[PDB]
């Protein structure tokens, strides 16, 4: 198959700004390469095709170059709707194949998350089982570490973690991750803590609650 | 050495084709249905309950198996083309679907 | 206009069987060839299967070969898609998709997709858990709420707070598969303090599969 490869995987451009996404076929599609454009929650849109011409209903801030292996898609002003993921496709020989997909989100200043923590409640104890959570709200960049702590102990494996989409009316996003205990192994231990880095935290955040406090 | 971009590269030219042949024919004086491209055969205007004739297209893998056939559809007689097009004759002479998805 | 609409998805068992259908509006379907796309939850769009117009030819993508079957009756206006030997990486929304020509190099317009689970589990609802507001989920004059949907089969779930009149600041988080083969996911809302003494915060949860609904009151702690 024709390996399609798309970059950056993310592209973080400011209202109004251009946004230039790229796309690379390892061997030569000519120009039979198209573009499409999905929002979350919604089907493919498509955006170009012959590597350089407009399907209808699309502006003219939309443009797309290249022939052979290298292509580009250029938008020139970001308006809102053109936040999305950007996939290519080749059609030079069958299968056809996508691109990874670039991921094209709104730049903002650096937003340290607000850390939360939930203990199990009594409702869920009784069934057997135990759930922590820790909340990260309103951060951004997207990267974020979550490290969790019981009794000091490592927790490794036995949590899953969330993240929402970002949220235009700040930019940021938010993430949960839970840790899933025996309830055995709850009521075996006190200190329950999940600690935070991020970019805009200048050392790591701790935030822990005592089982009975 | 038959792949995806050459095909379709080819049926484009059929299609452009059949556009300047469409721009460049007079339309007739009374009713008729219209010349028109219906994505796989150029139709020229045809007269009202008579039934219209197009050579198989050129873009076809197998246009020299069917150079001599003709795709064919019935012009309505209020002038508006029938839904039924019949191109049994431009078929691919190898074609058997069942064997197709074996 | 164009009006795909897919049909058949849901859960199968993995090495069983499963048919797909999309019915065709808006356009002449005989005129056009056709597509099938999937998509993994979080994951990108990747290509399945085109047929001619005709069905003269059919393609198929290295993934499925040897498995699926793409098909058309173009008297009904449908497009087919039979799948053998599913496994539990071929769940996926699948797309149904037009050709921008006859056949299947481009797909021009898309419908909305049909869910398809590979699982062995067995169709469960969940159980909804308080995710409480206390100081440990205060800032300033907000705290924050919330409730955890857990233990559910198949997706989806929906999450509506106080019968839909709270909706702002609600950030309900994708579902995660857990190795139990069951669903589980959180939905967390941002609130006044100060209303937490007098307005009653009640999370609406809604699993259609499994025949449940559940509204789950959220409040602080004794």
């Amino acid at each position: 198959e024709i390996v399609m490869t798309q970059s950056p995987a993310t592209l973080s451009v400011s209202p109004g700004e251009r946004a230039t996404l790229s796309c690379r076929a390892s061997q030569s599609v000519s120009s039979n390469l198209a573009w499409y454009q999905q929002k979350p929650g919604q089907a493919p849109r498509l955006l170009i095709y012959g590597a350089a011409t407009r399907a209808t209903g699309i502006p003219a801030r939309v443009s797309g170059s290249g022939s052979g292996t290298e292509f580009t898609l250029t938008i020139s002003s970001l308006q809102s709707e053109d936040f999305a993921v950007y996939y290519c496709q080749q059609y030079n020989n069958w299968p056809l194949t996508f691109g990874g997909g670039t991921k094209v989100e709104i730049k903002r200043t650096v937003a340290a998350p607000s850390v939360f923590i939930f203990p199990p409640s009594d409702e869920q104890l009784k069934s057997g089982t135990a759930s922590v959570v820790c909340l990260l709200n309103n951060f951004y960049p997207r990267e974020a570490k979550v490290q969790w702590k019981v009794d000091n102990a490592l927790q490794s494996g036995n949590s899953q973690e969330s993240v929402t989409e970002q949220d235009s009316k700040d930019s940021t996003y938010s993430l949960s991750s839970t840790l899933t205990l025996s309830k055995a192994d709850y009521e075996k231990h006190k200190v329950y803590a999940c600690e935070v880095t991020h970019q805009g935290l200048s050392s790591p955040v701790t935030k822990s609650f005592n089982r009975g406090e | 050495g038959q792949t995806a971009g050459e095909l379709y590269q080819r049926w484009e030219r059929y299609r452009r084709e059949c556009q300047e042949t469409l721009a460049a024919a007079e339309p007739p004086s009374g009713l008729a249905c219209n010349g028109s491209f219906d994505m796989y055969v150029c139709w020229d205007y045809a007269a009202p309950n008579a039934t219209a004739r197009a050579s198989c297209p050129w873009y076809l893998p197998w246009h020299h198996h069917v150079a001599a056939g003709f795709v064919l559809r019935q012009c309505g007689s209020d002038g508006q083309w029938g839904l039924w097009r019949d191109h049994t004759q431009c078929e691919n002479p190898e074609k058997n679907e069942a064997f197709l998805d074996q | 206009q164009v009006q795909l609409v897919e049909s058949g998805g849901g859960v199968v068992q993995p090495g069983r069987s499963l048919r797909l259908s999309c019915a065709a509006s808006g356009f002449t379907f005989s005129n056009y060839g056709m597509h099938w796309v999937r998509q993994a939850p979080g994951e990108g769009l990747e290509w399945v299967a085109a047929i001619w117009f005709d069905a003269s030819d059919k393609y198929y993508a290295d993934a499925v070969k040897g498995r699926f079957t793409i098909s058309r009756d173009n008297s009904k206006n449908t497009l087919y898609l039979q799948m053998n030997s599913l496994r539990a990486e071929d769940t996926a929304v699948y797309y149904c998709a037009r050709d921008q020509a006859i056949f299947g190099v481009v797909p021009d317009y898309w419908g909305q997709g049909t869910l398809v689970t590979v699982s062995s589990a067995s169709t469960k609802g969940p159980s909804v858990f308080p995710l409480a507001p206390s100081s440990k989920s205060t800032s300033g004059g907000t705290a924050a709420l919330g409730c955890l949907v857990k233990d559910y089969f198949p997706e989806p779930v929906t999450v509506s707070w106080n019968s839909g009149a709270l909706t702002s600041g609600v950030h309900t988080f994708p579902a995660v598969l857990q190795s139990s083969g069951l669903y589980s996911l959180s939905s967390v809302v941002t609130v006044p303090s100060s209303s937490l003494g007098t307005q009653t915060y009640i999370c609406n949860v809604n699993h259609k599969p499994s025949n449940t609904k559940v509204d789950k009151k959220v409040e602080p702690k004794s």
